[PDB]
């Protein structure tokens, strides 16, 4: 026998993977769908279990090595501005729940596949999204270990249900990826959610965190982004497989438009608010980043070059562009108006931030700075004044509504973005909608959207009762987790909120 | 020149940005044939960028633009960008396959595939206009 | 230079560092520095596995063990919820009580898999270098291995593919990990069988590594016929995830796969002078034991011993167990006819050896699973029912 | 009002649930409860924030009542109203296929979900039928999505406008 | 507490002011002057080569002058009188596997963890019920236990080599080989201890293996050979050639591979092959480095070819006679096992001996001019076989 | 047979390390020395060729990861 040292590379094993599947009568998908995937489809990246495990092991080693050796010795925990820590408190948890739901969407995509290579690629994604969830949890754990404000970092999974933004996040990530057609979930998670929004999210978070003195997020977030490269390859691969079928040409454009609008309606207002209003040193205005990463990169390379098949620019691009410039501010107003219901500390803009906002966004001053200065003059920060902006908004005639479809707070009087308030009555129930696309979605399929908004659940209940029931207090049992300032003194208590005497009024009853 | 990070509208601020952003002709997606590659900043990536991308790739593709960010490299180019893992293995003096290179790679806006020991990225549509091998 | 202005990091820039140091308070605002201190620990003290895994899935209150409130924001067409109690028959007070005895999350898992992969590569290189393939039985190499060890990978692939529904419809976070890991183990076993066949082909000239003959044997030969049917009944027959896990990992696998991998290939490989198959059967056995621990913890402890839903779950468990045990016996009876294609060896190939192996397998299954849920089984009846298909 | 997790509405309903001792009575109770309070076409909205918990309790009680007065064959291949599971699926599939408008198919699907949902019907039989009905429903609703004007769509749905900002 | 110079504002400002803007040298390759064996310089050569300070009067030196402190009587710390072989450059040896500390410890840790997991799984499944009674009771308990003393002696043989070597990669190769030998011995005991733990009535004590190693005739001659290498000689080149190239590659290969592994498989053992695979891998890894050192560097020297070849041939013939005597003494164990056609009869033993001797002839002997005929040796060994 | 998950701890292997040596006529040191060491000396920090590898691998991974990723960025 020839005696020479030889081995087997993963390429030879992967070459024989296509013939692992045999066909029988009951070989069909287990979920409702409208398309039919192609029998044979190639895979851009050739990976097996061994190779995937080796790559993931390598990455995990350096990351956990640097995080637990270098920054720990350098004392990087207490070298972060408090505002960025408060922002991370929300960002890490939200990203974790998004990754966790991405786990389930990929399995449904794995189930819906028909070729062995596709199942392998989907199986890889399932394993990665699990890794990403654990990494976000580790970021939260490390911040809880070394930061100077542990509260809100160690029990985020329990106190995050009080806030209003939670409902919106659950719609775009908790329910937007595991509901509807198997393909609907593909386009909603890979072609749009991962290739159009997470790219700017991860790169901008790493840029702003570095600018603000943070070093854990640059270390871990950039790792998470590496796996995504393949994820987009899987998304492209399924798009072509369902293509060239008679059904695709009748539903793909509608599916893409709905997914793009659903996703943008939440990230555009949220990310801009969390970036501009939650940092001390600012890199660049959010609208410029949105134009750089969404309108010119995704649209010019992904949607633009897909002219080959029947894909056209979404019909709702004009409304998205209009909302890019003012929505972050509109949402920030409402977020400041309801500070006690959150789980992070907030700070009002100061003179330098006001000057920056006026320079970058003309007309910001006369509309928002006057409101902010009034709020500051009426004791927004001191516990004694007993002032809550919600009562001021209610007494001054403005109202806060929640869209039934998108679940995003909306103030019609103080809004400069697109959309308008519509109230409908159906089966003795009143619904509020804020845009045309959401109204069409609700009118077409009214059985999918039946969630309870914030005000119905807490109707006729005083604020201190709600906060205490939701475990939104510190270790001493009487200090709130959320504060209206980032200073270390003069913290609000439950008695201050009790003296404020707020009560939810059910705004829809006036019609 | 046109592949810079701040090109065209980005070079405009204040009212100029406001008026050109809401322009009639800018409300429709325009097709582009560029590729964007974000690379994580580490000991190997520095070597590859300094010795291969800025030396050979620039010679083959004169339109490659490299931007140094806070913690990553942002490379925008026309056509395609190809990297060979064998050259990196010879350069670094340690064993190095395409998988080890994929470890560092952070993000891509285009179609990327690995063939043999070569990792490449291109704007060309694959499957639709070219059969993968 | 570059068009974009270079960003100055706040950790090293003097002015930014001074401002940040001025802003940071001099004392901590809280004393609790434990991540998720409210999680009930299974063992003496909270572990990193429990902290990172538990309570990840946001579940409403009407689902047992939930914390959030309200309905789901978006649902399927017609109103089917994204997750609900209608996806399974078994009931429980809490869905967050399951803990993996191995305490496995992503990093140790991938580390162990990488270790095994690199060790396998080194062993293959050394074995090729030393030329130990010469001392092998020719008939066993070219007539049994290439024809049936390459057909077992289709069973492995079917058992792997059965896990997608469990991965999507599962209602807790800890269980979603165990199922994914189990599925990855199965597909890894299939890929080894293929890699071993390719490696053998690369050494001995005239050896064919194609999968045409194994596929034809799997889909046409009577020996595997019955077994094939069982796999289909698990792959697409059912949609309940609890039933899928119980039928594919506690009844069918623990008998048929154990007998096929351990009692026939692993033993006769040694008996006929083969030094390569045991190296892979060892990995298969290790993966099976690791999966078995988690499956036993999930079913025997959390579900079958529920304080209030004990008998209700036990009834369904017995109902599934009898049916799938009947199917597994029929598969074993169909498979045991392979013994006529090998040379007779006293005590390993005659009727007594087969009877002893069947008794060992059935006794192990009775001790491990049947006695825990109250099932009644008599080994002699199953043993001679299987041996009824044995030809002398 | 009352706390989210502990309200009298729940105590009362649980107390009245606890006195059930037969399969048919429990089936009638659960069907009436599902028809009354568990659809967008529900008769009353007063029990909006507590109906899912009560439905869960009813399901648990009915499941406990089962597996004690029924055989294994009844538990597997027979519905709880005494009818074979397979026929029901065929009949409802035919009924959905005979539908001609997108407003009747959704009504048929909603009625089927309200009537035959576990533990009334076996899980596998239900899931298969649900997927089969959903396929047809989706196919019907996703044709000419943007053709109808908004006002005509409002007229077709039947809602009445209370406030409409300019 | 302590003010670090990387984060303190004033210190960072001072350091930034002091540091110049442009680099002063354009050569950023560590140890660029080392001649690369392969196409490009690697980290192994960069970190390993030229680490030992050697004067010019030692071949391939860089320093100058005598050693500062010598042994009483003027014996030099490292001299040319410690070996018989001569060369024009002692810095030419390169490990084919390119092994330095980190990859080596990584591989060993990988193997240890996998062994622990496999042992746990095997104990859980209780697969020991299929083992043969006779094979487990006598052969594994006694002779497998006795083999570890041979392993330990071969391991101890490397002590003088580390202190006398005149290079810096040869030292690493010798240390790694010794660690592999001691690892093999520890496993033979770990396996014995595990078997004792599982099956009741099985003794894990080393008294019987020691008795058999020191008194039983079967190993007797073999034991003598080990002593001849442990304390008989002091030349490190001769020690490495006798221990690895001649004695091990014949006797240890036949014992571990041709007897224990093959018969263990034949008699239905599923534990021993797992432990012998690691020993085989270690032997192959060591053999690669030994062959590289002795064939490419010394036997093919452009100035001292025949000089080195003469000593190599003399040592080869002497230790081959010793190894043949050891094998002839050892081949008498076949009378204690049940007869199996093609494995225990004369034909099987003859075929195994021919295979082993042909493999040696191909791998080591033909590279240094040695002349050997396999049929004669095979007959000489089989003359001590009881038919 | 007893079927319980058990393993072999390195202590058990190190316990029998004393008996691995056997004596003979020429079992003496090779270099010149003025002292003779005891034949029954125990050693603290009992280790084998596996614990050392594990510990060294862990330390090397920790330091090489930090050095090659954090300080470099
Ligand atoms: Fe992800
Ligand atoms: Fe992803």
């Amino acid at each position: 026998v020839n005696r020479a040292p030889v081995g087997v590379e993963p390429q030879e094993v992967h070459k024989w993977l296509q013939s692992f599947n045999w066909d029988f009568k009951e070989n069909r998908t287990k979920y409702a769908t409208k398309y039919h995937m192609a029998n044979q489809t190639k895979e851009q990246f050739k990976v097996i279990a061994k190779e995937y495990a080796r790559m993931e092991a390598a990455k995990d080693e350096r990351q956990f090595g640097t995080l637990l050796d270098g920054l720990t010795r350098l004392g990087a925990g207490n070298k972060v501005h408090p505002r960025w820590g408060e922002t991370m408190k929300v960002i890490s948890n939200f990203l974790e729940v998004g990754e966790y739901n991405a786990i389930a969407a990929s399995a449904m995509l794995w189930d819906s596949a028909t070729a062995a290579e596709q199942k392998n690629g989907y199986l890889a994604q399932v394993l990665d999204e699990i890794r990403h969830t654990h990494q976000c949890a580790f970021i939260n754990h490390y911040y809880s270990k070394h930061y100077h404000d542990p509260a809100g970092h160690n029990d985020a999974r329990r106190t995050r249900a009080i806030g209003p933004l939670w409902k919106g996040m659950k719609r775009v990530f908790a329910d937007g990826f595991i509901s509807g057609d198997a393909v609907e979930c593909s386009v909603n998670l890979q072609l749009v959610g991962e290739a159009c929004f997470t790219n700017p999210l991860i790169v901008a978070v790493t840029e702003w965190a570095s600018a603000n003195g943070d070093e854990i997020t640059p270390t871990v977030f950039l790792s998470v982004e590496t796996d995504e490269l393949r994820h987009m390859a899987n998304g492209y691969q399924t798009v072509v497989s369902i293509a060239n079928d008679p059904a695709a040409a009748k539903y793909l454009n509608t599916d893409l438009n709905n997914a793009f609008w659903t996703q943008q309606k939440y990230f555009t207002p949220a990310l801009g608010y969390l970036f501009e209003y939650g940092s001390k040193f600012k890199v660049e205005p959010w609208v410029k980043t949105w134009n750089r990463w969404v309108y010119e990169d995704w649209g010019g390379i992904w949607i633009g070059r897909l002219g080959k098949y029947g894909v056209e620019s979404p019909r709702s691009l004009r409304d998205a562009k209009t909302d890019a410039y003012w929505a972050h501010h509109d949402l920030a107003l409402a977020a400041y108006a309801l500070w006690p219901l959150g789980f992070a500390r907030l700070a009002l803009p100061d003179e330098e931030d006001q000057e920056w906002f006026e320079a970058n966004y003309p007309g910001w001053a006369d509309h928002y700075g006057k409101i902010y200065n009034e709020w500051k003059k009426l004791g927004y920060e001191d516990p004694k004044s007993g002032f809550i902006p919600y009562a001021w908004l209610l007494a001054n005639g403005h109202d806060v509504y929640i869209d039934r479809v998108s679940q995003v707070p909306f103030i019609p009087s103080l809004a400069k973005g697109s959309g308008s308030l519509r109230v409908h009555e159906f089966n003795g129930k009143k619904h509020s909608l804020t845009d045309d696309w959401g109204e069409r979605m609700w009118l077409s399929e009214p059985e999918r959207y039946e969630c309870h908004n914030l005000f119905e659940q807490y109707e006729g209940r005083e604020l201190s009762e709600v906060i205490a029931e939701g475990h939104g207090v510190r270790s001493d049992g009487k200090t709130l987790i959320a504060q209206p300032h980032v200073r270390g003194d003069n913290l609000w208590t439950l008695e201050d909120i009790k003296r404020a005497g707020c009560v939810f009024p059910n705004p829809l009853a006036k019609f | 020149a046109h592949n810079a990070y701040n090109a065209g509208i980005m070079q405009k601020t204040g009212k100029a940005f406001a008026d050109e952003f809401f322009a009639e002709e800018n409300q429709v997606v325009h097709e582009s044939n560029a590729v964007v590659l974000v690379l994580m900043k580490s000991d190997e990536i520095d070597a590859i960028i300094e010795d291969m991308v800025l030396k050979g790739g620039k010679a083959k593709n004169p339109s490659i633009v490299v931007e140094d960010k806070a913690g990553f490299w942002w490379i925008k180019a026309d056509g395609a960008i190809e990297i060979d893992a064998a050259e990196a293995s010879d350069l670094l003096g340690k064993p190095f396959s395409v998988y080890d290179l994929l470890v560092n790679v952070s993000s891509t806006v285009g179609r990327a595939y690995t063939l043999g020991t070569k990792f490449t990225i291109t704007s060309e549509l694959m499957g639709l206009d070219r059969a993968l091998t | 230079p570059q068009s974009s202005q270079v960003t100055k990091r706040g950790l090293t820039d003097p002015e930014r560092a001074a401002i940040i140091a001025a802003a940071v308070p001099d004392h901590a605002l809280d004393t609790q520095r434990k991540y998720h201190y409210f999680i009930q620990p299974r063992w003496k003290r909270l572990s990193e596995y429990e902290q990172l895994s538990c309570y990840a899935q946001p579940n409403p209150d009407w689902i047992a063990g939930g914390l959030d409130w309200g309905d789901w924001t978006q649902k399927f067409h017609g109103g089917r919820p994204s997750w609900g109690n209608e996806s399974t028959e078994l009931r429980t007070t809490d869905w967050y009580r399951h803990r993996d005895p191995a305490r496995r999350w992503h990093a140790p898992y991938v580390k162990d898999k990488s270790e095994e992969a690199r060790y396998t590569q080194r062993f293959l290189a050394a074995y090729s270098s030393e030329g130990s393939i010469r001392t092998i039985d020719a008939y066993w190499r070219d007539e049994i291995l290439n024809k049936y060890y390459g057909a077992l990978l289709y069973n492995e692939y079917g058992l792997f593919n059965a896990h997608s529904s469990v991965g999507r419809d599962c209602l807790s976070d800890t269980i979603r990990q165990s199922a994914t890991f189990a599925g990855l183990d199965k597909v890894d076993n299939a890929q080894m069988i293929q890699m071993e066949r390719l490696f053998i082909a690369k050494l001995v000239p005239g050896f064919d590594a194609s999968t045409d003959v194994p596929k034809k044997i799997w889909t046409t030969d009577p020996i595997y016929a019955g077994a094939r049917g069982a796999v289909e009944e698990i792959w697409q027959g059912i949609q309940d995830w609890n039933e899928i896990l119980w039928a594919g990992h506690a009844v069918y696998d623990a008998t048929f796969g154990q007998f096929a991998r351990r009692e026939f290939f692993q033993r006769l490989a040694t008996v006929y002078g083969d030094t390569l198959t045991p190296f892979f059967t060892a990995q298969s056995q290790t993966y099976f034991q690791t999966t078995r621990g988690a499956i036993e913890d999930l079913f025997v402890y959390c579900l079958a011993n529920d304080p209030e839903f004990g008998a209700h779950n036990r009834t369904f468990l017995n109902a599934w167990t009898e049916h799938y045990l009947a199917r597994s016996v029929t598969a074993l009876k169909d498979f045991v006819g392979i013994y006529a294609k090998v040379e007779k060896v006293a005590g390993a190939t005659d009727r007594a050896g087969v009877s002893e192996a069947l008794q060992r397998v059935f006794g192990d299954w009775k001790v491990d699973y049947a006695d825990k849920i109250g099932f009644n089984i008599d080994v002699d009846q199953k043993v001679d029912a299987v041996l009824a298909g044995f030809k002398n | 009002r009352e706390p989210i997790h502990e309200n009298s509405t729940r105590t009362e309903w649980e107390g009245k649930i606890a006195k059930l001792n037969s399969v048919d009575q429990a089936t009638k109770f659960i069907q009436d409860f599902r028809v009354a309070y568990s659809s967008p076409f529900r008769k009353s909205y007063d029990l909006d924030v507590d109906y899912q918990y009560i439905e869960r309790k009813i399901e648990e009680r009915l499941s406990v009542l089962k597996t004690e007065k029924l055989s294994v064959a009844d538990l597997v291949t027979k519905a709880t109203t005494g009818e074979d599971a397979a026929a029901v699926e065929a009949a409802w599939i035919a009924k959905m296929k005979a539908a001609e408008s997108k407003y009747a198919a959704e009504r048929i699907h909603i009625e089927f979900r309200q009537l035959y949902k576990p533990p009334v019907l076996p899980v596998n039989v239900f899931l298969r039928t649900d997927a089969a009905l959903g396929t047809i429903l989706m196919e019907l609703r996703n044709t000419d999505y943007y053709a109808t004007p908004l006002e005509g769509l409002r007229k077709e749905r039947g809602v009445k406008v209370l406030h409409l900002q300019a």
